[PDB]
């Protein structure tokens, strides 16, 4: 009877940490997808900003020559 | 065994006394703390009554014993009886003289200064004890694992103690003393049983409650859901045919009394559940001390063997408290003797000399010698 | 380590056996002594895979490969279950008699290996 | 490695110590400078407390440590602790004896003459150091590029230094010493957080501020325009769930504290922004020296890694100053170890013999030998 309680308790303890872990893991997995999308989005914008400021570097240069 | 004085090991409480031989690991003789009179007249000549009856002698035959409780949290109604209670332990069973071996005792935190001296007076003056000491309950349960950073909660029949002793002891208040353990649980059940008619009146059957309690009674996980379960007669109605002769179906009575632990409102006090007092001892200390406290919480005391005592802690602690570290409570399986395990150590330590009291040391600094120097 | 470069027990074995029978340790007495090591070798296999069973408290010691712990008690011919429940787990009650052993105290691997 | 005495490389500050093996390029062991007591009572027997805790040992477990700061700009409240701080570095990690290899240290400009001798006394008298030296922070960060004409601004946790060291050192005043770096930033945030309710009181969590700071906090480009941006909750509200368990949305708190750098008026002083002090060091020198100074401005110190620290300089310097040369500030990417890079050099130089101090040289000219001959 006592052995049953010991194991029965372990079941409640195992079930508790399982549903809690899976619950947060699922939430985390879904969050990663959102963060990953944001990473891809920000990276894309950074690429557009990088190629733009570079275009100004060659633009400000040619204008400096014409001014001289 | 023979060579070297060899010191004994003891741990007296306000309900159950723990004492054995010397150099042992666990208590060898655990007699109950009871001493009453024969309100009745003993047969008066079928022995000159006296002996209020004690030890396995009294517990075996309560019937005709008006069990008189001498030690009630702090105040000892009478010391005269305690003298003949200790005259039984060392001799009748251990068969060894204290006028030969040292002695170790436990200290109930925040106990009147006059008491620690009254006891020592009995030893030094009469039982001639050149060497002894009185250590602090919880701290002993500590030094017996493998780390110097854990919070301890030690209690049994005396009073509850929330002692966050890990790296050191005593700073602002942190520690707590609550008169609500063992004897308090035995006293509360009889009051609540009166609702069903059952009324264990005298103090003799009062003990039977405690005996029956530690066999089936358990703690409510959630009183709300368990109340609706009462409709069924399987998990509730429990069988326990009185050794006398009358079954007591302790169904909703088992998980009713323990609720008082989490709800001290049922015993006329403002004290919150044991999970609030946990915060009360954590919020006081530094900020960068918490993350590791949750990772280690020592729970000592045989009182913490009630089914449904540990699993509840994880539910209430994780609620109103920081939740990004490892919440972990160390509840030693046999946590009742955790103090006894640590006791056998102090009695064998050599550094102990730096702490203990010598015969002459008691006369030089007077009676206060003990708690006037140590803590 | 297993094999030693300097020692050749395969040949040295014949020197020990010559000492076994010559004195007065017949194979009967030998087997008797080996029944002790035979058990130990059946008990020695009892290893553990750090069991973090306890939700919080203290990591216990689990033995899935029970045949090692079973063979351990087979030689002793004792209850495989009770043995593990009465050794790896400490117990005491007491009251003039001499206690009823059953209560449980799972402990860390170090103390478990220490007791082993 | 083996042959030749082989000298070590070190760089002690008032917050973080940088030290490694010998002949290296970068620090191998950078332990924090902390040493407190157990105001609490250590377990007192669960080790004879002492060790205020230090190194990764103390930083790992602040909780029960009353972090006592020994070195506060110039004055060292107590030297006794410093002795056992250096007894850990050379041995516990480096596993090499200073009674065998030389030693190199850094010099905090304008430090009491009595201090430079007190330190050397610890080496020559006890740690037997026949050869050592103490060089000047900024000048080391210099000799490591490819020109003999650049102005340097080196600082970290100690005090700010605007040293226009390029062709030479020391002439009228130019150089500046300002007690406003590292530790000052960690102390100011907790005060300003009180406006929102958050109050990191004790000195333990005070360090947590510094830890959190170097992960998200940044400097305001223009506090005026950024204030109106507060209306939005995207660039402001930053996420940082306390490892304990309570999020702190550091939005307008990130770019608020750094404003003090440019506005010392918020810390009770008449000192102007770091772009005025720049003029203060340029206007003093000759007239035909400026055009090339603007073309090269060295900015060393890991403190200059806060997002929005370099781009602001071009805005304020070009404002109230000559504007017909190449305004250019060299802010080394990893400019924290710029001193360590130069340190490994001096320790390997041979001309170093012309500068360093020999055992006998300390006794012939007395203790002042060091800063009585060199500069
Ligand atoms: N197996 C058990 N399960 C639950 N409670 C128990 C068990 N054995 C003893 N107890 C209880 O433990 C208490 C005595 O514990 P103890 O540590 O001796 O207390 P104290 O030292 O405060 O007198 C009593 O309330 C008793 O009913
Ligand atoms: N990655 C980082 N970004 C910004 N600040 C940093 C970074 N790493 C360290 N710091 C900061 O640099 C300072 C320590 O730099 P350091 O050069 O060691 O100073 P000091 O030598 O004056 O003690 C601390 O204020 C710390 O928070
Ligand atoms: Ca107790
Ligand atoms: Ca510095």
């Amino acid at each position: 009877a006592r052995k049953l309680v010991i194991i029965e308790s372990d079941l409640e303890r195992a079930e508790e940490r399982a549903e809690l872990s899976e619950g947060k893991c699922a939430e985390l997995e879904e969050e990663l997808k959102t963060v990953t999308n944001n990473l891809k989005s920000l990276e894309a914008q950074a690429e557009k900003y990088s190629q733009k400021e570079d275009k100004y570097e060659e633009e400000i240069k040619v204008l400096s020559d014409k001014l001289k | 065994d023979e060579d070297e004085t060899t010191a004994l090991v003891c741990d007296n409480g306000s309900g159950l006394v723990k004492a054995g031989f010397a150099g042992d690991d666990a208590p060898r003789a655990v007699f109950p703390s009871i001493v009453g009179r024969p309100r009745h007249q003993g047969v008066m000549v079928g022995m000159g009554q006296k002996d209020s009856y004690v030890g396995d002698e009294a517990q075996s035959k309560r019937g005709i014993l008006t069990l008189k409780y001498p030690i009630e949290h702090g105040i000892i109604t009478n010391w005269d009886d305690m003298e003949k209670i200790w005259h039984h332990t060392f001799y009748n069973e251990l068969r060894v003289a204290p006028e030969e071996h040292p002695t170790l005792l436990t200290e109930a935190p925040l106990n009147p200064k006059a008491n620690r001296e009254k006891m020592t007076q009995i030893m030094f003056e009469t039982f001639n004890v050149p060497a002894m000491y009185v250590a602090i309950q919880a701290v002993l349960s500590l030094y017996a694992s493998g780390r110097t950073t854990g919070i301890v909660l030690d209690s049994g029949d005396g009073v509850t103690h929330n002692v966050p002793i890990y790296e050191g002891y005593a700073l602002p208040h942190a520690i707590m003393r609550l008169d609500l353990a063992g004897r308090d649980l035995t006293d509360y059940l009889m009051k609540i049983l009166t609702e069903r008619g059952y009324s264990f009146v005298t103090t003799a059957e009062r003990e039977i409650v405690r005996d029956i309690k530690e066999k089936l009674c358990y703690v409510a996980l959630d009183f709300e859901n368990e109340m609706a379960t009462a409709a069924s007669s399987s998990s509730l109605e429990k069988s326990y045919e009185l050794p006398d002769g009358q079954v007591i179906t302790i169904g909703n009575e088992r998980f009713r009394c323990p609720e008082t632990l989490f709800q001290p409102s049922f015993i006329g006090m403002e004290s919150a559940g044991i999970h609030e007092t946990t915060y009360n001892s954590i919020m006081k200390c530094d900020i960068d001390i918490r993350k590791d406290l949750y990772a280690n919480n020592v729970m000592s005391g045989g009182t913490t063997m009630y089914p449904g005592i540990a699993d509840r802690m994880q539910k209430e602690i994780t609620a109103l408290a920081p939740s990004t570290m490892k919440i972990k409570i160390i509840a030693p399986p046999e946590r009742k003797y955790s103090v006894w395990i640590g006791g056998s150590i102090l009695a064998s330590l050599s550094t102990f000399q730096q702490m203990w009291i010598t015969k002459q040391e008691y006369d030089e600094a007077g009676p206060s010698i003990v708690h006037r120097k140590c803590f | 380590c297993f094999d030693v470069s300097t020692i050749d027990d395969s040949g040295e074995f014949k020197i020990i056996v010559k000492a076994m029978e010559t004195l007065g340790l017949k194979e009967s007495d030998q087997n008797s002594i080996w029944r002790i090591l035979a058990a130990i070798l059946h008990i020695g296999n009892i290893t553990f895979a750090e069991a973090a069973e306890q939700r919080t408290g203290t990591t216990t010691v689990k033995v899935s490969d029970t045949k090692s712990l079973a063979a351990a008690a087979s030689c002793l011919k004792t209850d495989q279950q009770s043995l593990s429940i009465a050794l790896c787990y400490r117990s005491i009650s007491t009251g003039v008699g001499k206690r009823c052993e059953v209560i449980s105290v799972p402990m860390d691997c170090n103390q478990a290996a220490y007791s082993r």
